[PDB]
């Protein structure tokens, strides 16, 4: 991100922590209180459930 | 691994091949961000420009 008169270098791990993360936190499942996720399917208009 | 297996069954497949171009060399090139930084030169120039 930067250089400094010193020399020393300004990275992003630096300024910030860097982590593989939900794109957004809203939503959190759990299935018989155990940590889990899934699908809610709807059908679509004039479509055969079965 | 699988067309090996194949070829190894004569009597069964006949040319089986694969649909598709194999690897090739290719021209890498490194850009350094602390060089271009340093030197005053913007990253998004010099990839604009080559």
């Amino acid at each position: 991100l930067k250089v400094n008169q010193d020399g020393s270098r300004v990275l992003l791990r630096d300024v910030a922590k860097i982590e593989l993360g939900g794109e957004n936190y809203d939503i959190i499942a759990e299935f018989n209180g155990q940590p889990a996720s899934g699908l809610g399917i709807k059908l679509a208009t004039g479509a055969n459930a079965l | 691994q699988l067309l090996a297996e194949a070829a190894k069954h004569p009597d069964m497949l006949t040319s089986v091949r694969p649909n598709g171009l194999e690897d090739t060399p290719q021209f890498k090139i490194d850009i350094d961000q602390e060089k271009a930084q340093a030197l005053g030169v913007s990253i998004n120039d010099i990839n604009t420009t080559l």
